[PDB]
């Protein structure tokens, strides 16, 4: 079958807690949520 | 989750907030709310149902 071709292809979230403050025990693990934002893992 | 903001009419719930709790609750304990008033002025008020 014959595909149709793409064309016309068509806040913040912020890792402050990591790197802020004594880092917490495996146990006692800090879980952060992110969520509507644009996050920059590869910079981090 | 609060039901009002997503459907006052409605009834249905949508996750209005999120708290970051590490911990695991196992207990639920439920602080009785009093209001004094006067004899006259006395106000009752709707269960809440768990």
């Amino acid at each position: 079958s014959f595909e149709a071709k793409p064309s016309g292809s068509v806040v913040e979230c912020d890792f402050s807690p990591l790197l802020s403050g004594t880092p917490p025990q495996v146990y006692n693990f800090k879980r952060l949520v992110f969520t509507n934002c644009n996050y920059n893992l590869t910079k981090l | 989750f609060s039901s009002r903001y997503v459907d006052l009419y409605g009834g249905n719930m949508f996750q209005f907030a999120t708290l970051p709790v590490y911990d695991t609750i196992k207990y639920y304990s439920i602080i009785p709310h009093s209001i004094r008033s006067i004899q006259s002025d006395r106000k009752a008020w709707a269960a809440f149902y768990v």
